[PDB]
């Protein structure tokens, strides 16, 4: 069947968009990033 | 119709949504998130690299200073100091600290664990034996860095960064109710249900139910366990907050001062995670039914004692969840299903993207029908997907991952008692 | 705007935004029910929504169509299937005539500035987009078909666009929405302990979601597809205040003639087989072949079918008995043998499509459902209906007006002409007026004249004595005093 | 491609220069078709990496062709409804005031009180216009195309050009047949989660062509291909009147088949009843019990050979076919039979009893005659008749576009005038017509009439109430220029 | 004579191709089909032809 | 794609439907071992049947 399948949980993979089925990713989106604060 | 009574059902209990944590509204699923980490030392992605500025850490004070020209001895189990001179120790709490010797003498020959030097030192540090020191470099020294002047070896030292990242990805939840005919057409009869719709109900309500439900536990896997470490009383059981040891309430006696006794530890507890995550007083704790019982009941703001009904706060799990705001500062949340009787505490801020533990929706409820042309039986059910994320960072004993990309999803070795975010207390004798 | 949905209604998306937040901003609280009068179906979102995506606009509409909107459609196909019939689009014809009237060498719907404005060159700009909206649907060709189609099915839509390269002159030509195709929401957006009644801007969004995959008749070629949600400022919308007994589920004005619309069908078609069954001749013949096995029987059945069978029919294109000549015979000789000793085989003769009727009950259903499709009872001088009909349209005409309140204002808005608030205090009067039927207005008019000039007449006597001039003026002919100053005016006028 | 069908080649770059101007239009961000009536679109949805067009032309082919099929049956249905009575008085009724015409009476007739460039276009315009209808041949059929249009549900004609110098040699148009061209619409385009854009959709036609004998239908068949022709090369015009939904354009006369069948069905039901049975009628049996088929026949023979009448009715002359006199005081019947028994006789059947009460069949025949779209005082001046002149005119004012249409195409082509002055010309540049004058007289007299009784009874009122611009304007319903121009009129008329 | 084909695809897969690239790809696999179907027709009279 | 442009429809109103045709043939018997058709295109007439 056309099975997009999935990802291994594997960060990389998830990244790269590799998936076990029949349809890769571009890629995730961006949720933002982080930097810390700068002590007073 | 034998005097039909009227019929029965419970209640559905409500949910504390995601009031406490990351939202994150996705439009794809597998999201990323990045951060940068200043880091110093020519390498910014290196075994031992450091990082620039962390919330349990102080700084290498001596770093663009002395420490330019000089490496300092560092202390170790069983060494003996020379009066005057100057010692290195990075901490496991604490980090780097550089303590000049005011005496000759040894540290601990008999210490194992890093924990058990630091606590050596740190008595040594309490003794004044160890006091903590900076200075800049002699500027003759300074003078000739880049080799000026026939020098050798005497670069400046550098600083950079190393961005990396996380990622996440989204399992899922489905349940049907695979009903019947013959029944549906006879509650239709008794009580004049669709029992198609009553179903579509409790299945979406159960999915929305575990899903918040998993959130909390979550939050309580994650977090660290309070009245340890910086927040412990040493004449204390390690953890867990009681009202029949007067260790924990400072002698008292008379619940009108005796209560305030959990509000203080509460606010201790709070700072803590302040100082462990860099952003902020925490703002929002849920709670056991009996703790809260005790928190609205006590006068929670500043006075000499007082006490009364447990009427500052709402207490019931009938029609809320959401108690009301402690002291007007932290969000009280009731653990409708507790299963001892405790409490955890915990810091969200106003950019979704700093909470510690983070949802992120994609799809959720999808309907499902159909039935089955052997015996034409419905078929009915729902369908959701969303995954979960912890904070890069939210560790926070580490200054960086390996590889430069990891799961940004929960597990045992990324999250389990670690989080920056949140604390445990377990609490005993309401 | 969480996510860039459908960049193509963006402008479209900034303005219902734009107004989302300025009713937050706004002190819209302390109301127990969703301030929702009439329009779109309700529905509700959590505390800070947490229902967004558009994904979740989709469950909205699941369960605000598989078990609501489903059931506005077959509204839908059943006004076209009430229309269908004759005895009902008619009663529609005399409607849309009425209230828009269409005459030569003179005006169309109008806009009609006559109250206080800034000026009279914001005025001229106001006129010239009210007929550029006109001008865009080709109303003054095509009005009877907008307004015809918007009291049939009890709704009008019309997309609207941006450029959007120069979106500030954006507004060109509104289109027409397929009907049943496009659902419309309003969420509230709140929630408290147990039972919010603060402020929420509601969304006013819609979905499209139709396929030919699934015909409600077969012939169509294209629809909506997948489901795609537009913000409420992208259409021009109206309808009559009609709904059920709950819910948002509009009718029309015509829903009140469905019954009756049927049961006058229903009459009609079975008076119709009443007397046509039986109008031929009908017999059954019993005949008397026993011991026989029905490949031996059917020989002695066929010798009678094959003879006693007046094989011919009424020529129905021409009033003639297929190969009956001469025309008619005097007698038609029929004979049957028997084989039994008893007189049972014969033929049996059926009683025929004969007249009972006293048709009257068609009549009194009939009458019912003229009336029931909104029609004076003066139809198949000035009275009362007539009078009430005048009443109705201008309500369908004042309701159906937004058609054109609504461009109006945006396209003004959007090139800035005016502001926002101004339209808000502006209206209270920017109406628009419809044209009226001067034959008719005339004759009303005349009447109203004659009954003055009667009541003038019969005073005259007493003026001198009773009933000063001016105050019959005043009471008899209903002037004004500045009326009548007018007339005295231009009396010395004539007299010079 | 080489636009192998050179027939049209001036009429295809026509299209493509409209098409080019919509490719060139801001209209995006449109979910809806943006089509109100017409020809008929659908999802050819292409220029995107999906094809799904490819389903669309799949579609037309395989399933060839309900739409025009449908055509057919509702046109030839109109033609057999506009055959019985009645409903043709009631088409030729509203066809000629359509299109009223008489000795030195006007015709359809271009009415261009708008500004224009010049004076001397509006004479261009009017010349070109009066060739329109001399190729339509108007004044001769102009009632044949209205009748068309009207029934059919729809009118259109094939233009000509040269084609060697197409803008200066045209010519006359063909009025084509019904029934056999298809109108499209074809979305040609897509985007994100479906189309979106302009969707200009060429709106070309395509004719069937066809060679029916006495088939009265395409019996064998209609004659293969059909060409696919762009819209400049065709003048149409149709009711607005569709089906339920979609472009299933239906003819005047449709609204009234249900009753028209109904009442046929009736007076077919009505003539059958009366007619059967109207004959003696009898059976004559005879007891042939327990004797085979071999004996039993001729005994049955015996009374069906002997005792059978003679006698038909001669329909050419009233007379009994062969019987003088024309007939016996009695009819002399005998019968001998086997026992005392009733099986051997004679059983009469009921005749052509009477029925109506003629009211059922005049209910319908009533409703019918009025959904016809006509008066219900036919079978001074009302509502109704207002209603009707309101009618005629909408009916007249569709149809307009067969003048307007080759009217823009040749000035265009001629330019004389550019299609940018035709676009703001029209607008309204509209075609008047002649009425029936004499019933425009006789309401313009009942409206004087009532207006002088009016005056005449405020007469004792105009020197003290009611002044005479007042009277003129609101009683006689005169303009004010028209109030200045009787006052001058007068005081000339006076020397 | 008949001919028939099957789509049998995953709703995931759909619900994510939509955020992917926009692509339901319901009616992506509709199309396809039929275009192979009329496709496999298209030739199959070809070589009729050719047979024939 | 080549769709029909070269060939014949006849659509159906009848899964598995009929076709006909008729010969014009001379000998008077419709079928007969030798039999030959008036006007088949091969062939020529026989100017002596209906003369000599």
């Amino acid at each position: 069947a056309e099975i997009g399948g999935d990802h291994g949980y594997n960060a990389t993979n998830i990244a790269a968009g590799q998936t076990s089925g029949a349809v890769t990713q571009i890629g995730p989106a961006v949720m933002g990033m982080v930097r810390r604060a700068i002590p007073n | 119709g034998p005097a039909v009574m009227g019929m029965v059902r419970r209640a559905i209990p409500n949910l504390i949504a995601f009031d406490i944590c990351g939202v994150q509204p996705m439009n794809s699923p597998t999201g990323q998130v990045f951060a940068l980490r200043a880091v110093y030392g020519k390498d910014p992605v290196a075994a031992g690299a450091k990082e620039a500025f962390h919330p349990m850490y102080g700084p290498d004070a001596m770093f663009s200073g002395q420490g330019a020209a000089k490496k300092f001895p560092a202390l170790a189990a069983s060494t003996q100091t020379t009066v005057g001179d100057i010692y290195t120790h990075f901490f496991q709490e604490t980090g780097t600290v550089y303590l000049q010797a005011s005496v000759q003498v040894t540290i601990d020959a008999g210490a194992t664990d890093a924990a058990k030097l630091d606590a050596e030192i740190k008595k040594q540090m309490e003794a004044g034996a160890l006091v903590e020191i900076a200075e800049g470099m002699a500027t003759s020294i300074a003078e000739l860095q880049e080799g000026f002047n026939g020098s050798t070896d005497n670069p400046w030292n550098e600083m950079g960064f190393r961005i990396d990242k996380q990622v996440i990805e989204a399992k899922s939840r489905q349940l049907k109710a695979a009903y019947s005919i013959e029944l549906a057409q006879d509650l239709r009869a008794v009580h004049g249900m669709d029992a198609d719709a009553e179903l579509s109900g409790i299945l979406a309500t159960e999915i929305m139910l575990e899903i918040n439900r998993e959130v909390v536990d979550w939050i309580n896997y994650s977090a660290q366990v309070g009245k340890s470490g910086m927040t412990l009383t040493p004449g204390s059981k390690a953890g867990v907050f009681d009202f029949q040891d007067p260790i924990d309430i400072r002698g008292a006696r008379w619940a009108g001062e005796s209560f305030k006794a959990l509000l203080f530890q509460i606010d201790k507890e709070a700072v803590e995670i302040a100082r462990q995550t860099g952003r902020g007083e925490g703002n929002f704790i849920i709670a056991s039914r009996n703790v809260v019982n005790v928190l609205a009941s006590v006068d929670t703001g500043i006075s000499y004692a007082a006490q009364g009904l447990a009427t500052g706060f709402s207490t019931d799990t009938t029609k809320s969840v959401f108690a009301g705001v402690l002291g007007g500062k932290y969000r009280v949340y009731i653990d409708q299903y507790a299963k001892q009787d405790y409490f955890t505490v915990g810091y969200k801020g106003p950019n979704e993207m700093d909470a510690g533990i983070y949802y992120a929706p994609y799809v959720a409820l999808t309907p499902l029908r159909g039935s089955d042309p052997k015996n034409f039986q419905p078929v009915m059910g729902f369908k959701t997907r969303y995954g979960i994320g912890i904070n890069p960072f939210a560790e926070s004993a580490a200054q960086a991952p390996a590889s430069r990309i990891q799961s940004g999803m929960p597990s045992i070795l990324n999250s389990l008692g670690k989080n920056a975010y949140f604390r445990r207390v377990y609490v005993k004798g309401i | 705007m969480k996510f860039n949905v459908l960049s193509l209604f963006a402008p479209w998306a900034k303005m219902d935004e734009r107004n989302f937040k300025d009713q937050e901003k706004e002190d819209l609280v302390s109301i127990t029910a969703p301030k929702l009068d009439d329009g779109a179906r309700e529905f509700e979102v959590s505390s800070n929504e947490a229902a967004s995506p558009y994904n979740a606009a989709f469950q909205t509409i699941f369960g605000s169509y598989e078990p609501g909107m489903k059931t506005t459609r077959e509204l839908i196909d059943t006004y076209r299937n009430l229309m269908n019939n004759y005895e009902v689009d008619n009663a529609v014809s005399e409607i849309v005539s009425d209230a828009i009237v269409y005459e030569d060498d003179t005006e169309v719907v109008a806009l009609n500035l006559d109250k206080s404005k800034f000026s009279p060159k914001i005025k001229n700009m106001m006129l010239d987009e009210f007929s550029d909206v006109l001008n865009h649907l080709s109303f003054q060709r095509k009005g009877s078909d907008h307004f015809r189609r918007w009291y049939v099915d009890s709704r009008i839509f019309f997309h609207k666009i941006i450029d959007p390269k120069r979106p500030k002159e954006g507004i060109k030509e509104l289109r027409r929405l397929d009907p049943r195709q496009v659902q419309y929401v309003r969420e509230i957006i709140t929630e408290t302990e147990a039972g919010t009644k603060i402020v929420k801007g509601y969304k006013e969004y819609f979905i499209y979601d139709t396929a030919h995959e699934s015909y409600a008749c077969d012939g169509r070629m294209y629809e909506a597809g997948t489901k795609i949600k537009i913000p409420k400022a992208a259409v021009v919308y109206a309808h009559s205040g009609l709904v059920d007994c709950c819910g948002k589920n509009i009718i029309g004005y015509l829903h009140r003639a469905v019954k009756p619309a049927n049961q006058l069908k229903l009459l009609e078609d079975a008076v119709v087989i009443y007397r046509i069954t039986r109008a031929p001749d009908r017999r059954v013949w019993y005949v008397d072949t026993g011991n026989m096995p029905a490949r031996k029987a059917a020989e002695h059945m066929q010798h009678v079918m094959n003879t006693m069978k007046n094989r011919v029919v009424y020529d129905a294109s021409t009033g003639k008995i297929k190969n009956q000549q001469h025309n008619m015979s005097m007698t038609e000789d029929y004979w049957l043998q028997r084989r039994d000793g008893k007189a049972v085989t014969e033929v049996d003769t059926l009683p025929g499509a004969d007249n009972t009727g006293n048709m009257e009950d068609i009549r009194w259903f009939r009458q019912a459902l003229y009336m029931a499709l909104r029609v004076p009872l003066s139809r198949i001088s000035i009275t009362r209906d007539e009078l009430t009909f005048a009443k109705f349209i201008r309500e369908l005409q004042h309701k159906f007006e937004e058609v054109f309140l609504d461009p109006l204002k945006t396209n003004l808005l959007l090139k800035g002409i005016i502001t926002e608030d101004e339209w808000n205090d502006e209206i209270n009067n920017i109406k628009i007026e419809f044209h009226r039927d001067s034959y008719f207005a005339e004759l009303k008019e005349a009447e109203i004249l004659e009954r003055r000039i009667n009541m003038l007449t019969m005073a005259e006597p007493f003026i001198g004595k009773y009933i000063s001039h001016r105050t019959a003026m005043k009471d008899i002919l209903q002037m004004t005093d500045e009326e009548i100053e007018q007339e005295a005016k231009q009396i010395e006028e004539e007299s010079k």
